[PDB]
């Protein structure tokens, strides 16, 4: 039951309530063990000045690209902070990001890396799903032969990061589902067996691939997609990844890609495949990262900007995209507090798409 | 009219008339028959009349109760020893249909009634379900499934068809 | 035997109603009507025991009432002073606008489509020509309604004064559905024959509305029924066919605009052509700013809400029921 | 020992209670509560206590409180029996019930083990699907046909074993009968399904039932949809269709290597944890001075305008619809055909990212009778009722539906488009018959609907066409359209003041420090405030009853021009939500008789609800 | 059915195949009190336990004892069976296939691959069994087949290690000369022409490449080639055939599979609620032949990608 | 056999065959065209159909 070395651990918020109960009863432990002397081999990599291009590079070694994409990646696993209020509040860490574009672009192979690190990961696809077919499986028992209830697959995603394959082929129903846990992260279920709503907190992220297998130039980006543009920018961030007609990274190409198949072994960077396992471990209770006075005069400097372009939208969804996302760069390299600088390469990062949307 | 058929008119001359549901499957009965003691090697034979449950077979060889002495003075048939020889018997039809009232008047607040028919020998395979029909019959009372509640039966004499 | 649940209407607040049984014995049987109420001298008992095995060790009992003196909680014909008092009626000449008096005074003007009303429940004659054919007995409505007028509570006052009248809603309201199929009953398992409304309503006026909302099944029906006056079944192993001599009376609904365009009727509707020729009257009911009309309904309204020469009902039902015979 | 330890435990109680109860002195009462308990309870003769948990825990030094907290199971007859002689001692057919309270420790389904049997501990819950009151019996007068026909005797406890063995009739062991259904003392009881709370569950987890029996007194003090607190005690009953399930079944077996001889009617066990308990509490003069000052005030009215929603930044008047939906109508009687509903329904369609969610948090995270649900995966009869059937021998039991519950309370339903038009019609039935009809396999039946509905439904495109009327954008029927009351279209721009004041509110929140804005109000004294306002009742005794035509006339004056934008066929029910608007504004003003003045701002005010329509 | 006690010789095609579960024979039984070993053996489908004791020496006086089993001194045997449908070849003008019942007993379990074509020998056996109650006309005897031997056609390839007597043919094809020119030529070869695209089909029999980097991703070393053009060209001779020679080979249509179809499904288990599986779950490690691409549900092409 | 229409309230005009609910059993439901076997067919509304 205990969390594995390998593979990611799960949070603290959410055990809290067995971690509240267990103390009267001597168990197993559920949490890996941090030992002492790499306590200070985690503050040696945290010295590091280049960390936040060598972790990016260091994740996932079969693609070379996509480096800030990568970033959000890792930005999505030092997500924000689970603020809740003295009455209300319950504002999560969470992210959620739709990737899309060409095919031949290994965007699967891209998340099954990400399904293998989830603790408790799911990875669906599309047109096999159905509205009952993400909660309230009741059904009948076999061996005691009784009518139970089953949690769902939200339920199974309660906590962790789903995925969802070809998302413009879902129907009304499906994809309606999604409106309640991308607002206010819960479930409601009021049919014969329970009625009693729910939360499953996760880390949503997508794919889909556009109308046109290539897309083409001289058009909109808001139209070779098959969302409804309020629902499409009501995503944290978008990506568009597509093909160039260069040459020089294409000789790149080749003498990588052969080398990962040439001399069956896998094989001038430092590739740490278990700190950055703990290092994120660490990093997720002993930091709360705080977003105090001096970086307000800069961020609402930045969105009034941003609100100017008028005549794809910004809405307020913006406004709260660019906080959980800065204090999660504040998250990586162990600062509690905020600084005015690391908030402009988080609107670069959203930049990023934008300069990609010239054509 | 069905709707009035109170307990004073049990097991009495009452006709009416509605609209027949669905018949059934022709089933058959059995009136004259002879039959064996497997062990006493003795053989009677039994006719009915009204065989609208009434009557079954003896559970004695019966051959003891006797009135000559040789055939007395020569054991055990028992238990129950009758087994009917099927080759020799006379048989009958049972039909068993089915009549709803008519909904022109007053099913309003209820849902329709309907109650149990059964027909004896030429009153078998005569009329296709639907029609509007007259039938005298006798309101009568079986017994199977604590306040002794039982199921109402008509016992059928002269239906006649419609013109 | 007979079920009982708890009066709706005076719960307190938030409970639920639960059930009781109710035996009846000789001369209690059949004073009800399902969706009554009853007032009932009950004695309080159980039943005595069935099978008793390994079970809980809790004993269940079920608790039975038998009742002594069912009651209604706080059937019409003629008679010789009523017959003879109907004479002095029937002699006079104004009684024209006074059986319109006497029909509905909530709804206040449109003398007119009153009359129709008054007209149609009061019946005809079919006169069955020997051995050729019987042409009609029945008078066939049509109402083009609007929403924004109190056109429900006229039918609503034909249900409650009429001999046999039987509303059949429009979609999925009612039991009925106006086609006859073989059913069984989940009360009772066996299959019984379900007839339609309009196999009830023979020899009494049905109330149908929203004809727009009804589907191919329901228009094949009304079709066929304002045909023959008989409608023909193909179920299991049965083929009857079963008359039905109903007066139908429309609620209709229009097209987009309260009144369309100048453009006709038969434009302004959404039906088909057939089944307005076999209605004949078309009332039409409008809606304006008509200032002399605004100030007597507004103020209708408010007088009907600080609540907080016509004919008493009795005798012009007592009145119909006779004359129609 | 034993049978000298419970009765040390017996007689140590009857030294307690027969002391002192209380150390308070006459500022306060002074003595013998428990004295009085019983002398009380003579006054009224209803034949049960109120015994404090906490007193018990002073004397002892919880010594006896550590003796009885662990198996009171096996103290059943021994605090009873010895309380029967305290009452003959001071008082005079006598059947007792034992009620506890104040327990100190309250715990959850999940903290409860087979270890925790027999001793106390308290549970909260979810009541659902409550069931009917029948007797239970306890008393056996049961024996043969053998003379001595009068034992009143044994199967108290849970068992239907009737005869004792020896009696000294004609009759033997072996020798049984029927109980005599004529002379036994019963009791009744009524049997609910508790179901866990949803700020208690872990993460994969589905909330989990459990069945609870409430013998005696304690019966009709359920009420499903509410939070309650029980009795620490607890029993198991035995359970059957648990085979196969698998594991080592234990059996009964008995000894043969006793008597010398010369079948096997052997059986098992295998039992479920249940739940029994007798105080059910349902928690879950000096402020009045304070609404005095609450009233006094004038204005109050613009006051409770900002004291609503302080996460929320933006206009105003859907929180007030909102909160005249919290205060209810008249409901009054009428003349003998139809009666009057006394309800309002506010029905908003907006844009999708507008945070109109935070309205539906709000609603039901503050009033009673509250009922949130964004139902697509609920079925249409979710909001109807289910009939449960064979919980017992003919059970036909109706659970509580999940849109009855909000009884006097604001059920909200969100996303009329995604779901099918056979609910709109029940909907439409709870709209207009305000009841609920059920013919379900069987058992006919009728309910109720008196509740208020909150819409929550979006655009066919998601935005709203201005050259198109609103009449285009609902994709749903007339009448459930023409039903509903008030519409508040809500669309947003960007004016740079604004889009620095929205920055400015929205930061600030995530700014922990200095997030205690504040309301005029706080939100107890306003939920107190909602209390004493519900009992009003005003009655319109104004001349401006006839005033208001005229008024309503000239709402028509000009609506008889330009019917292009958005027609509507200005209806009885517009000027009778004039009437029931104007309600609720002076009952948050705690006058009757209502002035014009009350009219011409409920006047205005669905002429700027039609002004966000006409475009 | 005069062919019973006889050892017989069928063939057909594997469907329905069940789990391999243990079937208890014998039964041992600890006294605990005389303290011998009691044997129970059980030929029936179901039985019961037995008494207190059945020992001589528990016996002949007055305190018998009490008994109860044991595990891991019972024998217990390998159990699975499944259902063997007619070949499609024999059968008559207008008949529809039945099927059989066949019991597999110890070593030879867990040989039998769903939906091949084998030759299975035994003996002929029946079972006591009837239908319904009342249509029993007094002897009524329900048979079965007994597993022996498989022999299966189409012999099932990463199964041998043997090469001498393979090679003793394998060199003869190897010394034979122009060898890759020879094989495209011989895989179904009663079309004319398109012998590049013969030669392409042979690559795609051949596949069998892969590479996972370790703690990362592998990567696929299957071919998919797609065939267009329309309709003279008898492509369908060839796709019947490809099926045809491969090992484990399904040949599938366009619309006879829908979504759920070629798929898994759920169904309630006979006597051993599995995920009964479709075409493409069964013709895994295997080629499936497709036809009419174009007119599947979009649905159905989502499972493609 | 009168007809308006294909359709009756419940009766189909054309040759239907309905499986018995009970025993599973394929039977000839019914129609028209076998029902007036040497007789007078009367459809209105052949257009509207």
């Amino acid at each position: 039951k205990v969390s594995d070395k390998r593979l990611d651990v799960d949070t603290s918020t959410i055990e809290q309530e067995l971690m509240q109960n267990k103390v009267d009863h001597n168990e197993v432990e559920e949490v890996r063990q941090i030992t002492d002397q790499d306590l200070a081999k985690i503050r040696e990599v945290a010295a590091r000045e280049d960390l936040y291009s060598l972790l990016a590079r260091s994740i996932a070694p079969s693609i070379y690209e996509l480096e800030d994409v990568k970033k959000g990646i890792l930005l999505q696993l030092f997500g924000g902070t689970n603020k809740t209020f003295t009455k209300g509040g319950r504002y999560r860490g969470d992210i959620n990001i739709l990737l899309c574009g060409d095919p031949s672009t290994s965007k699967s192979q891209i998340l099954q890396y990400v399904h293998k690190i989830t603790p408790r990961g799911v990875y669906t696809s599309g047109k096999g799903s159905s509205a009952v077919g993400l909660t309230a499986y009741i059904t009948r028992d076999v061996d005691t032969k009784q009518l139970v209830l089953e949690s769902g697959a939200l339920v199974l995603s309660d906590g962790g990061v789903c995925c969802i394959d070809e998302f413009d082929k879902m129907s009304d129903s499906t994809r309606s589902v999604l409106h309640e846990v991308m607002e206010q992260q819960t479930i409601s279920i009021a049919k014969a067996g329970i009625i009693t709503t729910l939360n499953a907190r996760s880390s949503i992220l997508a794919s889909a691939n556009p109308i046109g297998s290539r897309y083409n130039p001289n058009l909109p980006v808001t139209e070779n997609i098959d969302l409804p543009p309020p629902l499409l920018s009501r995503f944290d961030l978008v990506y568009l990844v597509l093909d160039k007609v260069d040459e020089k990274n294409d000789r790149e190409l080749a003498k990588h890609l052969t080398n990962l198949y040439l001399e069956d072994k896998p094989e001038d960077d430092v590739l740490p495949v278990e700190f950055l396992t703990m290092y994120i471990s660490y990093a997720k209770e002993h930091i709360h990262p705080i977003i105090t006075e001096a970086a307000k005069t800069e961020l609402v400097r930045a969105y009034v900007g941003m609100r100017k372009m008028g005549d794809i939208t910004a809405t307020t969804r913006q406004l709260e995209s660019m906080i959980r996302l800065a204090e999660a760069h504040a998250k990586m390299k162990l600062k509690n507090v905020v600084e005015l600088e690391d908030v402009q390469e988080a609107v670069r990062l959203i930049r990023s798409a934008i300069k990609d949307y010239a054509t | 009219p069905l709707r009035d058929l109170d307990s004073e008119h049990v097991s009495k001359i009452v006709r009416l008339s509605g609209i027949i549901i669905s018949t059934s499957v022709l089933s058959s009965r059995a009136t004259y028959l002879s039959i064996m003691c497997r062990n006493c090697r003795h053989t009677t034979s039994i006719t009915i009349n009204n065989f609208n449950n009434t009557v079954s077979l003896p559970r004695s060889c019966l051959s003891t109760i006797e009135s000559e002495s040789s055939m007395a003075n020569e054991k055990n048939c028992g238990p129950d020893p009758y087994i009917i020889i099927h080759e020799s018997s006379k048989f009958i039809d049972q039909q068993f249909l089915k009549l709803q009232e008519i909904p022109e008047l007053v099913p309003v607040g209820e849902m329709p009634r309907n109650l149990t028919m059964t027909c004896d020998r030429y009153l078998t395979n005569k009329v296709i379900p639907g029609t509007r029909v007259t039938i005298v019959g006798i309101y009568s009372i079986y017994n199977s499934k604590g306040v002794a509640i039982r199921t109402p039966y008509i016992k059928i004499l002269g239906i006649q068809s419609d013109v | 035997r007979v079920t009982l649940q708890e009066a709706p209407g005076t719960v307190p607040p938030g409970r639920l109603p639960r059930h009781r049984e109710v035996i009846l014995l000789a001369d209690l049987v059949d004073v009800s009507k399902p969706g009554e109420e009853v007032e009932v001298t009950g004695i309080y008992k159980n039943n005595y025991d069935g099978n008793l095995n390994a079970k809980n060790g809790f004993p269940v009992f079920a608790t039975i009432i038998e009742a002594n003196s069912i009651k209604r909680r706080e059937v019409f014909s003629w008679t010789e002073e009523e017959e003879r008092e109907f004479r002095k009626i029937s002699r006079d000449r104004g009684i024209i606008d006074k059986i319109i008096s006497s029909m509905a005074p909530s709804i206040y003007g449109h003398r007119d489509i009153k009359t129709a009303v008054a007209c149609s429940l009061f019946g005809g004659v079919p006169k069955n020509v020997n051995g050729k054919h019987s042409i009609r007995g029945d008078i066939n409505v049509l109402l083009l309604g609007d929403p924004g007028t109190a056109k429900s509570q006229i039918l609503k006052y034909v249900e409650k004064t009429a001999h046999r009248a039987v509303f059949a809603t429009g979609q999925g309201a009612s039991a009925v559905g106006l086609t006859a199929s073989v059913r069984k009953d989940p009360i009772t398992k066996e299959w019984t024959l379900e007839g339609g409304a309009l196999v009830l309503a023979d020899k009494g006026v049905c109330l149908i509305d929203e004809f727009d909302k009804m589907n191919d099944q329901d228009r094949t029906s009304i079709h066929e029924a304002m045909e023959q006056q008989s409608i023909s079944i193909s179920k299991a192993g049965i083929v009857t066919t079963l008359q039905a001599r109903c007066s139908i009376i429309a609620a209709a609904n229009p097209n987009g605009g309260r009144y369309n365009s100048t453009l006709p009727l038969a434009q302004n509707v959404s039906l088909t052509e057939p089944i307005l020729s076999r209605f004949d009257i078309l009332c039409v009911v409008r809606d304006l700013v008509d200032e002399e009309a605004d100030e007597r309904l507004a103020t209708f309204v408010v007088d009907s809400h600080v609540r907080s020469s016509p004919i008493p009902q009795e005798l012009l039902m007592k009145y119909i029921h006779y004359a129609r015979t | 020992v034993d049978d000298v330890t419970g009765e040390k435990v017996r007689e140590a109680f009857e030294q307690f209670l027969e002391d002192f109860s209380v150390q308070s002195t006459d500022t306060g009462e002074v003595e013998k509560v428990y004295r009085a308990q019983i002398e009380f309870m003579k006054i009224y003769d209803l034949n049960t206590i109120y015994i404090d948990y906490q007193h018990l825990s002073m004397r002892e030094n919880g010594a006896l409180a550590m003796a009885i907290s662990e198996q009171y199971y096996r103290f059943l007859p021994f605090l009873q029996k010895g309380l029967r002689r305290v009452v003959r001692k001071y008082a005079p057919e006598r059947v007792f019930q034992i009620s506890f309270f104040n327990l100190p420790t309250v715990h959850r389904i999940r903290d409860i083990r087979s270890e925790k049997i027999g001793s106390l501990l308290s549970i909260s819950g979810t009541v659902t699907r409550t069931s009917e009151v029948r007797p239970e019996l306890y008393k056996a007068s049961f024996t043969c046909d053998m003379c001595r026909a009068i034992v009143d005797n044994v199967e108290q406890s849970f068992k239907y074993t009737e005869p004792t063995f020896c009696p000294n009739p004609s009759c033997e062991n072996r020798a049984f009968w029927t109980l005599n259904v004529t002379r036994s003392r019963f009791l009744d009881w009524q049997k609910v399904r508790i179901q866990e709370n949803a700020n208690e569950i872990p993460t994969g987890s589905m909330p989990r039932t459990l069945d609870v029996i409430l013998r005696g007194d304690s019966v009709e003090r359920a009420k499903p949809g509410d939070r309650c607190k029980f009795t620490g005690v607890e029993i198991v009953v035995p359970d059957v269709t648990q085979l196969g399930l698998p594991g080592v079944k234990p059996s009964s077996t008995l000894d043969t290597r006793g008597i010398s001889k010369t079948s096997l009617g052997v059986r098992d066990l295998t039992y479920k944890i249940s739940f029994l308990a007798c105080h059910v509490i349902s928690i879950g003069s000096d402020e009045i001075n304070e609404l005095k000052e609450m009233v006094k005030d004038e204005h109050i009215y613009d006051k409770l305008v900002r004291s609503i929603a302080p996460a929320v930044f933006g206009h105003e008047a859907v929180k007030k619809g909102i909160l005249l939906q919290m205060l209810g109508g008249v409901h009054k009687s009428t003349v003998e055909g139809i009666k009057l509903r006394g309800d309002i329904n506010i029905c908003v369609v907006g844009d999708p990212s507008t945070s109109k969610s935070q309205f539906l948090k709000y609603v039901v995270g503050f009033a009673p009778r509250s009922v949130y649900t964004s139902g697509k995966a609920s079925s249409a009869a979710g909001l109807t009722a289910a009939v449960v059937r064979d919980e017992e021998g003919g059970d036909y039991t109706i659970e509580a539906g999940a849109l009855m519950l909000a009884d006097n309370g604001i059920c909200c339903i969100d996303e009329f488009d995604k779901m099918d038009i056979s609910d709109q019609v029940a909907i439409h039935e709870a709209m207009e018959q305000q009841t609920i009809s059920i013919a379900k396999a069987g058992i006919h039946a009728t309910l109720n609907a008196r509740t208020s509905i909150l819409a929550a439904a979006n655009p066919v495109g998601g935005r709203y066409n201005r050259k198109l009327s609103l009449r285009g954008n609902l994709n749903m029927t007339a009448p459930i359209m023409s039903r509903f009351d008030l519409f508040f279209v809500i669309l947003d721009d960007c004016n740079e003041k604004i889009d620095t004041e929205l920055a400015s509110h929205i930061v600030d929140l995530h700014m922990k420090r200095d997030e205690a804005i504040e309301p005029p109000f706080s939100a107890e004294q306003l939920r107190r405030y909602i209390k004493y306002a519900r009992t009003f009742k005003p009655i319109l005794t104004k001349e401006a009853r006839s005033y208001l035509v005229e008024k309503y006339k000239e709402l028509r004056k000009d609506d008889a021009q330009g019917f292009s934008r958005s027609s509507y066929r200005i209806t009885v029910r517009q000027l009778e939500s004039m009437i029931r608007l104007s309600e609720a504004i002076a009952r948050a003003n705690c006058v009757d008789e209502i002035t014009p003045s009350f009219i011409a701002e409920a006047y205005d005010l669905l002429r700027q609800s039609i002004i966000r329509v006409d475009v | 059915g005069d062919f019973l006690g006889q050892l017989i010789t069928v063939r057909g095609i594997i469907t329905r195949v069940s789990d391999v579960k243990p079937a208890v024979e014998v039964i041992a039984y600890t006294c605990d009190q005389c303290g011998y070993e009691v044997f129970q053996e059980v030929n029936s489908r179901t039985f019961t336990p037995l008494s207190e004791c059945t020992s001589e020496e528990c016996s002949q006086n007055q305190t018998k004892g009490q008994l109860f089993m044991s595990t891991r001194a019972s024998k217990f045997s390998a159990f699975q069976e499944c259902k063997i449908q007619e070949l499609s070849q024999q059968v008559p003008v207008g008949h529809i296939p039945r099927s059989l019942n066949i019991h597999v007993n110890g070593t030879l379990v867990r040989s039998l691959s769903p939906g091949d074509i084998v030759d299975v020998t035994g003996i002929f056996l029946p079972a006591p069994y009837t239908g319904f109650k009342a249509l029993k006309a007094g002897l009524l005897t329900e048979t079965y087949l007994e597993a022996q031997f498989v022999r299966q056609h189409k012999k099932k390839f990463a199964s041998f290690s043997l090469t001498s007597d393979v090679e003793e043919r394998v060199m003869e094809l190897i010394t034979s000369g122009d060898v890759y020119n020879r094989l495209a030529k011989s895989i179904a070869p009663e079309i004319y022409g398109n012998l590049d695209v013969k030669k392409a089909l042979l690559l795609l029999l051949v596949g069998g490449v892969d590479k996972r980097v370790g703690d990362g991703m592998k990567i696929r070393g299957d071919i998919n080639v797609c065939l267009m053009g329309d309709p003279g060209v008898a492509k369908s001779q060839l796709l019947k055939a490809i099926c045809k020679i491969s090992p484990r080979g399904v040949y599938t249509t366009g619309k006879g599979s829908s979504g759920v179809g070629l798929t898994a499904a759920v169904m309630k288990d006979p006597v051993t609620m599995i995920l009964e599986g479709g075409a493409l779950v069964l013709a895994d490690n295997g080629i499936c032949c497709i036809d009419e691409f174009d007119k599947m549900d979009e649905s159905d092409r989502t499972a493609i990608h | 056999v009168y007809t308006s229409g294909k359709g009756s309230s419940a009766a189909g005009l054309t040759a239907s065959v309905q499986r018995d609910p009970m025993t599973r059993e394929f039977y000839l439901e019914g129609g028209a065209m076998v029902l007036a076997d040497g007789g007078v067919v009367c459809i209105d509304e052949f257009d509207k159909m």
